[PDB]
């Protein structure tokens, strides 16, 4: 797939291909390989290296935010895994019924 | 009958080679002959001899237990000699180097079964060059015979030549066990980079070739190597790096070599020219 | 009380909103019930008899697809005799929901609990066997019909006799019962009192029955005499027609069918499905026809070899056992279904292709049933011999070592046993096993992907058997297929550590590696696929530990099946409860240290490490043959 | 990697193991009579004439027995089916 | 043996008892310990008379009275009484057997029973009654030593190389150390803390020997104390001096050659009276007196059609 994608990366950014690189960073984390993708989760995120657990995540592409959450459940910290979610959460029943246009 | 069969492994060698399809025909004869031979008679074997003379091109193909009937009428000497001649045929087949080695081994085989395991045994060397002919019976029939001269006594270079052929004959998880008990014996030095490589496990073959590319300067290959693995790795910014950092000690081998992998590096990083 | 019932609430309170739930997940669940269909199952025969989970498992009913219960079906049926009746009537209701269409499951062993002992079973079946009888009538009738002369056929007076004298002998020998034997023999003779029906049974009732029949008074004029003399005259009439009879069992090999059953032998092109065949998804394959021959293998029972031609124009080996119950593999199989599901979702085990094979399970009595058939297996243990004979090698020449050097074998000390087992296995061969297996397939491939097969198929039993604790592999415990090179099983009576329970030679090996076997893969063929793929095993599994707990525990609790304990002993629901956490300490992989549970690769290397000890190998029962 | 695959889902062999069960001769015997037969079931010049004196010679020579001969007549009959008359005057006279 | 200071006993499954003595190479007596293998020759440490462990049954015969008949064969068990040990009164004897449990003996009590049990869980590897002769020591094949006291009968386990047995705990004299020769072939030390007189003897390791590599049958103190040889299932006998645990001298039963026939084990391994001679019980069905010195046999007594575990080297002199 990369060298898929590093042909599909010539032409289009990540930043929209994101969906493609998820399963794929998916299958990535399933490779067990998580920083490889993890990097591509920066590079898709652009933001928020693991630098500070406080950093509050980005919402740019929830699903990316979920993303990279359940691997760093998967990764050593599930502590903040399940913490920014209910954040997140917070921030999503927030921004969902309120964010609506009909 | 065996003046027949002494004529006849007279005939069966013939030319030998000469050039293939007459190796074959060597065979076609020796078939023909081995037919004609009668076996034993055996007057059911002998009756074929005109019929699978008849034409009779699948019924002349085997044939396949003619043989063993001859090669059950002893003359051992001669049978060996015929055998030799045979094995000497048969490194005329290994030379010729396709269609016998199809046969033959076939003719292995059902000797192997018929205990009968009695020509030239073991003999497994060229049995792997058959099987080194050409593909899956020179991987399940060979590996097989890899395995069972791996019985005989184990080797790194046999399980080199073995967890190999596990791919080979894509049987991935096995050739992996024999290393994993490889391990338990060999080997330390036996390398597993490439091994790892074969494995295609690369972080294992990276340190691996680290660990000896720490012992020394680079082998053009270690460098590719353990390069080859960061490419396999995905990784970039060091195999970037180190043909970046490294592009002098390259021969025209090493650079043609790693200059693909400098390009696939660079290229991975997205630039162009370094690549390029 | 006060907190019971606060609990009751609390149970009943989240157990109905889940109730749904379940009955919403089958909303989704969809084509995999069988957890699901276990919970509701689990509460219905909990707190049915309060009527809020009365309601909603009433109200679930009506939107779940009878399938779902189509798995269940016989559990279903062990239970129409629980008593509270929210629960009975409803199990009676539903079945009587259900049995309009594909009765094909439900016939049989309703037509099989259509007797029993422990009446409410029967009469409820009786009921909704009338009920059933309404349409079905026929195949109901045919059902039995067939099942009629099944059980009789099944088991055979002479040998009930040669059988019951040996036992009834026992009691008058070992207990000197003399009362308790006639409850032995006078059934019998309360057989026989329906009077021989048949030729077999005649000619019997003929030729040998007098006496039986004739000291049967004897005996009775022994009981109120007490004086042997009646008694011991009676004895060798038994035995005079015994002790011949005896020796004139091994007489029987395919029967002629009008001995007993013109009554089949009349039976042809029946509305009714070839037993157990029918799945729901599938036109019927009705029965045809069956041999006038029908065939018994030598070996416990004698069991009996069942051929059955289908109406789809097909011939259906099945096999027949009298006096061993199925029900525990009766359900055990049915787990396996799920087992391959569970497979079949996982890709790579999708891609390792990996499975268990089954077979038509059907009981008759309890202790008898039906058995479909597959040709091309067989137990390893021939194989062994069948090698060892063409290969003109001595059987026990092993063990038989094992006395030469060790005649004092049972009385030793391990490191001895040890010694010995070493000694043994040291001067032993071990390629036996793939020898033919070699020879015995055509070639390499062929007999690499055998092999391969094999050494996966291996690991899964090898896997799943340790959780399950399922005992007793020695190479007649199981069978080989030689066409697609698959191990295949049987005798599984050991349910987890009956095989370890059972007092004399407890098996301390969790599943059997043993050295041909060991040997019987590739190249050191442990660390290779096997390893690797019992890694994927154990993998798999504790995920889906969630779906094996009710399994197991469903029939870990089956009460017709509780008295194994008794059984293996020699109340109900607290003893079966011990192992449910040997399971989850299995299914964690929290088994060997509680503190930790353990990760795949270690767990399945002690396991391994486990099947590795020569004491436990050696420790093994002889017959067992742990050298093999 | 699987659906090419997927999406795409023996008495030579139940022979080559009895051969050493029994004679290899009887073996060889045996193995004689299906590749006629095979060749039977084709439909050429020949339609094995020459092997239908050579089958003559088996059931001759081998002189019994028995059972490898059984399915042989259903091609025969149905090669004298087939036949063409040419054969059949053999067949016919080679029959007997 | 009656009158013979230096008694060397050889036995195994034989279903005989071949007396000899060290200083022979000539078979002394014979007594025939039969249904079973020997467990062990054990004559009471006074010498009084020997009682020879069998399958359910010791067989108690004498050193002293000659080719005798079991004084009692001793029933009351399931398999054999694997661990078998007098109180050197010789009267009061203390075995372990293969039922996990401790059975207290009066001998000369007519009760063909023990005139106490204690049980011990895991299978019993072993019987020392501690110097003080007031403390029962057992090993167990987990490798669960029970420290247990023959009156307020306290039951101490000692666990060095768990679920493992230690094969036997073994007494010098002295205990000093507790030296508990594992299954696995690694002898842990443990030194015997002087609270013995209430019966204290603490446990404080000192050495697990890197005995051997497979299993190591017993470690064995000179009663000196001074040295321990360990005997082995990988056929080797180290003595690992009881002060340094350094090789001193080894048997080798490893012959120079590997897999042969399991040549015969490092079993048990003489000291003699001056502890300068060693006999190995072996596979071979004989027993070879080498001299703990130079390991070189003196006398060497075949009378086996059964492989030698059981020797008594008995010296109350």
């Amino acid at each position: 797939w990369q060298k898929i994608l590093m042909v599909r990366s010539l032409v289009v950014s990540p930043h929209e291909d994101m969906r493609t690189w998820l399963k794929y960073a998916s299958l990535c984390g399933k490779s067990g390989r998580l920083a490889l993708a993890h990097k591509t989760l920066v590079l898709l995120l652009g933001v928020d290296p693991s630098r500070q657990l406080d950093h509050p995540l980005p919402t740019v592409h929830p699903q990316v935010t979920y993303a990279y959450m359940k691997n760093m459940w998967k990764s050593a910290r599930k502590i903040d895994a399940f913490q920014h979610m209910q954040h997140f959460v917070q921030t999503m029943q927030q921004q969902a019924q309120h964010a609506i246009a009909t | 009958m065996k003046k027949l069969h002494v004529s006849t492994i007279n005939l069966q060698k013939a030319w030998g080679a000469a050039r293939r399809v007459s190796k074959d025909d060597w065979l076609e004869w020796l078939r023909r002959l081995s037919l004609e031979l009668l076996k034993d008679s055996s007057s059911p074997s002998l009756r074929s001899c005109w019929a699978l003379a008849q034409a009779y091109n699948p019924m002349a193909r085997d044939l396949f237990n003619a043989a063993f009937v001859s090669c059950w009428s002893e003359l051992n000497e001669d049978q060996q000699d015929e055998l030799i001649r045979s094995i000497e045929l048969a490194l005329t087949s290994q030379d010729i180097a396709e269609v016998t080695q199809t046969l033959l081994n076939l003719a292995e085989f059902m000797e192997h079964s018929d205990k009968g395991p009695l020509p030239l045994r073991d003999d497994n060397g060229i049995v792997l060059l058959g099987e080194r002919a050409a593909k899956c019976r020179a991987y399940a029939k060979a590996l097989h015979y890899k395995e069972l001269e791996f019985q005989k006594g184990p080797t790194p270079a046999i399980l080199e030549s073995l967890i190999s052929i596990n791919n080979k004959l894509q049987q991935p998880e096995a050739a992996a066990g024999v290393l994993e008990y490889a391990m338990k014996h060999f080997g330390e030095l036996e390398i597993q980079a490439t091994w790892y490589e074969k494995l295609h496990e690369w972080e294992d073959a990276l340190v691996a070739y680290d660990k000896k590319m720490d012992t020394n300067k680079d082998d053009p290959e270690l460098m590719l190597g353990r390069m080859r693995c960061l490419e396999a790795l995905g990784e970039w910014g060091q195999l970037h790096q180190q043909c970046c950092e490294k592009w002098t000690l390259v021969n025209d081998e090493t650079q043609a070599k790693m200059a693909r992998m400098a390009a696939a590096a660079a290229w991975g990083l997205g630039q162009w020219d370094s690549m390029e | 009380k006060k907190v019971t019932e606060d609990l009751s609430k609390t149970l009943l309170m989240y157990t109905v909103p889940a109730v749904q739930g379940f009955f919403r997940s089958i909303s989704l669940s969809r084509g995999n019930n069988l957890q699901d269909t276990l919970r509701v199952l689990t509460l219905w025969f909990d707190y049915g008899h309060w009527p809020d989970v009365n309601e909603a498992l009433v109200e679930g009913v009506k939107a779940i697809q009878i399938d779902t219960w189509l798995q269940v079906i016989p559990q279903l049926i062990a239970r129409i005799d629980t008593p509270r009746p929210l629960v009975g009537r409803l199990i009676h209701q539903l079945l009587t929901d259900i049995g309009r269409y594909h009765p094909q499951a439900l016939i049989y062993p309703l037509t099989v609990a259509s007797k029993s002992t422990t009446t409410a079973r029967h009469n409820a079946a009786n009921k909704i066997l009338k009920n059933m009888c309404e349409h079905s009538n026929t195949l109901v009738q045919q059902a039995m019909m067939v099942s009629e002369e099944l059980i009789r056929v099944a088991i055979l007076w002479h040998e009930m006799w040669h059988e019951g004298l040996e036992e009834a002998s026992r009691l008058y020998f070992g207990e000197r019962n003399v009362k308790g034997m006639f409850e032995v023999l006078e059934p019998l003779h309360a057989m026989m009192e329906r009077g021989p029906q048949t030729l077999k049974e005649t000619s019997f009732n003929q030729a040998y029955g007098r006496d039986l029949m004739e000291a049967q008074e004897w005996c009775r004029k022994y009981m109120k005499s007490g004086n042997v003399k009646d008694l011991t005259q009676a004895w060798d009439l038994y035995y005079h027609v015994f002790r011949r009879i005896s020796k004139q069992l091994p007489q029987l090999t395919s029967l002629e069918l009008q001995y007993v059953s013109p009554k089949l032998l009349m039976c042809r092109d029946l509305e009714l499905a070839v037993p157990g065949t029918y799945d729901p998804n599938q036109p019927i394959i009705r029965i045809q026809s069956i041999a006038p021959s029908l065939q018994v293998i030598t070996s416990k029972q004698r069991p009996r070899k069942l051929t059955l031609m289908g109406s789809n124009g097909h011939e259906f080996v099945f096999l027949l056992k009298g006096h061993e119950d199925l029900r525990q593999d009766e359900r055990v199989m049915q787990l396996f279904g799920l087992v391959n599901t569970l497979l079949a979702n996982d890709p790579t085990s999708l891609r390792k292709n990996l499975s268990i094979q089954r077979y038509a399970v059907i009981p008759l009595s309890t202790n008898s049933g039906l058995i479909g058939w597959v040709p091309h297996c067989d137990t390893l243990h021939a194989l062994i011999r069948d090698y060892r004979e063409k290969k003109k090698i001595l059987l026990n020449i092993e063990h038989r070592i094992m006395l030469r050097m060790a005649p004092d074998y049972d009385h030793l000390t391990l490191m001895q046993k040890v010694e010995v087992f070493e000694h043994a296995v040291n001067n032993t061969a071990g390629d036996d096993l793939a020898k033919l297996l070699w020879l015995k397939s055509p070639s390499s491939e062929v007999w690499f992907d055998r092999r391969t097969n094999y050494t996966r198929s291996l690991a899964v039993m090898s896997m799943v058997g340790y959780i399950l604790g399922l005992g007793d592999r020695h190479p007649s415990n199981l069978m080989l297929d030689r066409l697609s090179g698959k191990i295949l099983h049987i005798d599984f009576g050991d349910c987890f550590e009956v095989a370890m329970t059972r007092e004399k030679f407890p098996e301390k090996i969790p599943f059997r590696l043993t050295r041909m076997l060991t040997n019987a893969m590739e190249v050191t063929g442990l660390d290779g696929n096997y390893r690797i793929t019992c890694h994927t095993v154990m993998e798999v599994l504790r995920e889906h530990k969630d779906s094996v707990m009710a399994v197991l525990e469903a029939f870990v609790y089956d009460p017709l099946l509780n008295w194994r304990l008794m059984d293996t002993n020699t109340a109900l629901n607290k003893k079966a409860i011990q192992i449910i956490n040997r399971v989850r300490d299995k299914l964690t992989g929290r088994d060997f240290s509680h503190d930790d549970t353990l990760d795949v690769p270690t767990q399945v290397e002690l396991l391994i490490k486990q099947a590795t000890s020569h004491e436990n190998l050696c420790q093994c029962y002889i017959g067992w043959c742990p050298f093999w | 990697e699987s659906k090419s695959s997927q999406d795409s889902s023996m008495l030579v062999n139940m022979g080559n193991l009895p051969l050493d069960e029994f004679y290899p001769a009887v073996s060889m015997v045996a193995l004689m009579r299906i590749f006629r037969d095979q060749s039977l079931s084709h439909h050429h010049t020949m339609v094995v004439q020459a092997i239908t004196f050579i089958f003559k010679s088996l059931g001759l020579k081998c002189v019994q027995f028995l059972p490898q001969v059984m399915p042989t007549f259903l091609n025969v009959i149905r090669v004298c089916d087939g036949a063409i008359r040419e054969f059949l005057f053999q067949q016919l006279g080679m029959l007997v | 043996v009656g009158s013979d200071p230096v008694i060397l006993a050889t036995a195994g499954y034989d279903h005989t008892v071949r007396f000899w003595q060290a200083h022979s190479g000539i078979c002394t007596r014979t007594v025939q310990h039969q249904d079973s293998q020997v467990n062990a020759l054990e004559v009471t440490p006074d010498r009084s008379m020997i009682a020879a462990a069998g399958y359910q049954h010791i067989r108690m015969y004498d050193l002293n009275s000659n080719n005798p008949n079991p004084i009692i064969s001793y029933d009351g068990v399931n398999k054999n009484i694997a661990s078998v040990g007098f109180h050197e009164d010789g009267r009061w004897m203390y075995t372990g057997g293969e039922d996990c449990t401790a059975r207290i003996w009066d001998l000369r009590s007519r009760n063909l029973q023990c005139q106490r049990i204690f049980q011990v869980n895991a299978p019993i590897n072993c019987v020392c009654l501690h110097p003080n002769q007031a403390e029962l020591i057992v090993g167990d094949q987990s490798g669960a030593i029970h420290i247990w006291d023959l009156k307020t009968d306290h039951n101490e386990q000692l666990i060095p190389e768990p679920e493992v047995s230690i094969t036997s705990a073994h007494i010098d004299p002295d205990a000093s150390y507790m030296a508990a020769v594992n299954s696995t072939g690694n002898c842990y030390v443990w030194n015997l803390t002087g609270g013995i007189g209430d019966e204290v003897t603490q446990l404080i390791p000192k050495t697990k020997i890197p005995a051997h590599t497979r299993y190591a049958l017993q470690c064995r103190f000179s009663p000196d104390s001074t040295l321990l040889a360990t005997c082995s299932a990988d056929q080797t006998c180290k003595i690992w001096r009881t002060s340094n645990f350094s090789l001193m001298t080894e048997l080798s039963i490893k012959s120079g050659n590997p897999g042969e026939s399991s040549r015969g084990w490092m079993w048990g391994c003489a000291f003699s009276g001056d502890s300068q001679y060693i006999v190995t019980a072996s596979s071979d069905n004989l027993a070879r007196l080498w001299c703990v010195e130079t390991g070189e046999i003196k006398r060497e007594y075949g009378g086996h059609q059964k492989a030698v575990v059981c020797l008594a080297f008995n010296d109350s002199v």
